[PDB]
């Protein structure tokens, strides 16, 4: 409920982070200097030993400590709003549970990263022959993913087309919940993320010749179904048509890596504008995205010092 | 179609959709190669160059005939930064293969 | 190889190791590589080519933005690998047959 009580600790956590100068100092290290620099960091609070696996577990534990408490310390509408921030790992674990139910792998087969609720829900949903019963066991009161599973649950039991339609319906329910709250900036950031995700999945499935109406979702503002069809067709003119929108630098590019890096930079610039809302929750989402980019850069420096990767190969990552 | 540099690269091979492994020692790699020749991954194996250059001891161990599991040296993810030996590697290929040493 | 290595570096550094674990283990092992026969100068070796089915579009809205790119990089990687394997076995057959013909010429000359 209170978007200031958690925001005080959010500003305290925004004061306590590693700067980009720490990453520029990590641009020339051999995982020992990088391990000492990360040992001084907050991941040094979770840095058990050495190696890329210990550093990755430390970064994951630091992220679960920083953002897992954001699911706590709140109740009600702002709790549902913060629940509609970290929907990536929870939907990944739900899709992994659906793939395990439709594949036949064991319950210990999934590695089961930190989602949004307790892992006992996923443990009980391992032994779940009923997918509607599995969604009801996974039904939290503010979890819209269980609502999307119940909505798409009257199509089949466990299908991959059902999984793709449920992912599209989950994005649609996230957009409906973002429209259904008193936060236009978070709704705008979610709509920009949904439009960039539609452009990303369309450019990834470009040239497939499939039904774009089966692929394009509803809720986008910078692009329409005609713009999505012109982008899915072999033409970067629609990508050149994105003028004035947040895809400013995205012009005349047909690649996936550079386009995804530019989309990540545009989303980071959009979340960087979240400092204007002090009494809302956009500072919390900005800190979450900044910690995500910082931990991704730390894992990138760890892998670069592991395999001896070039700084010129990682120079396209230091801008964000 | 086993490929053995790391299990970390091998789960990338699973991300390609083929079976792979990682051992980080010689006899362990030859033993898993041995059960892979015993029950097939359709008999086409590459092993890391810093792990085993020539695993053909496993060929003469189990399956001397038909040369069906083809064994390949391969450049590891921590080694593909340098472009391993290519021209001197062909020098030692000629030295191994025809007896003579050439320059060409 | 360098292309697929950089693709995996980006797709597990900018992303989750748990999600590349789930993305790998959701995909089946995809058996199906097969072989045909070369008979030349009597000598016979089997050369192989792979099927590599792309039909496993497991929820084809791929939940990371990178593992389709890296996965096709590793598919091209394996194509190049089976190419190098066939080149290898052809060159080994030629080498051992030159060894046979050299000891045959030397033996036939110096003995009979």
């Amino acid at each position: 409920d209170d978007f200031a009580y958690l925001n005080a600790r959010v500003r305290v956590r925004r004061g306590t982070l590693l700067k980009e100068s720490f990453f520029q100092e990590a641009l020339d290290l051999s995982f020992a200097d990088f391990l000492r620099l990360l040992s001084e960091t907050v991941y040094g609070g979770e840095l058990a030993g050495q190696g890329l696996p210990d550093v990755d577990r430390a970064v994951l534990r630091t992220q679960a400590k920083l953002v897992g408490d954001l699911p706590r310390l709140v109740t009600g509408e702002a709790r549902e709003a913060v629940r509609l921030l970290l929907l990536r790992n929870d939907l990944h674990n739900l899709q992994a549970l659906l793939r395990a139910k439709a594949t036949g792998r064991p319950f210990e087969e999934v590695l089961l990263l930190p989602g949004t609720l307790r892992e006992e829900v996923w443990r009980q949903a391992y032994e779940a022959q009923d997918p509607a019963g599995m969604a009801q066991v996974l039904a939290v009161p503010g979890h819209p993913l269980a609502r999307a599973l119940r909505a798409v649950l009257r199509e089949t039991q466990d299908l991959a087309r059902v999984e793709a339609l449920l992912a599209k319906r989950f994005f649609e329910d996230v957009a409906k919940a973002a429209k259904g709250l008193d936060q236009p900036a978070l709704r705008d950031y979610l709509a920009l993320e949904v439009d960039a995700e539609n452009l990303r999945t369309a450019f990834k499935l470009q040239g497939s010749g499939l039904a774009p109406d089966a692929f394009f979702l509803k809720g986008g503002r910078f692009v329409d179904r005609v713009r999505f069809a012109r982008l899915m067709e072999g033409d970067y003119a629609v990508l050149d048509e994105l003028s004035g929108t947040p895809f400013s630098g995205l012009s005349g590019v047909r690649d996936l890596k550079a386009l995804e890096r530019g989309l990540r930079c545009v989303l980071l610039k959009e979340a960087k504008k979240g400092v204007q809302d002090p009494l809302g929750v956009g500072l919390v989402l900005a800190y979450v995205k900044e910690r995500e980019w910082e931990a991704v850069r730390l894992r990138l420096l760890a892998r670069r010092a592991y395999f001896g990767l070039p700084r010129a190969q990682v120079e396209e990552e230091v801008v964000c | 179609m086993a490929v053995i540099a790391d299990p970390e690269t091998a789960q990338g091979f699973r991300l390609a959709g083929l079976e792979g492994y990682g051992a980080s020692s010689a006899e362990e790699a030859q033993s898993l190669l041995e059960t892979l020749v015993e029950r097939g991954g359709y008999a086409l194996v590459a092993v890391d160059e810093a792990l085993l250059p020539d695993p053909e001891r496993a060929v003469e161990r189990l399956m001397r005939g038909r040369d069906l599991p083809v064994l390949l040296p391969i450049a590891g993810l921590k080694e593909a930064f340098q472009g391993h030996d290519v021209e001197g590697y062909m020098r030692e290929l000629v030295r191994k293969t025809i007896g003579f040493d050439i320059k060409l | 190889a360098k292309e697929a290595y950089a693709a995996l570096l980006l797709a597990q550094a900018f992303d989750g190791p748990e999600v590349v674990a789930g993305a790998a283990l959701g995909v089946p092992p995809l058996e199906g590589v097969e072989a045909e026969v070369e008979n030349v100068w009597g000598s016979k070796v089997p050369r192989l080519k792979a099927t590599f089915p792309d039909g496993a579009l497991l929820s084809p809205v791929g939940t990371p933005a990178y593992t389709l790119e890296a996965s096709r990089a590793f598919r091209r990687y394996a194509e190049a690998l089976i190419r190098v394997a066939n080149t290898e076995t052809r060159l080994k057959k030629i080498g051992e047959e030159i060894k046979k013909t050299t000891r045959r010429v030397n033996a036939l000359e110096q003995v009979v």
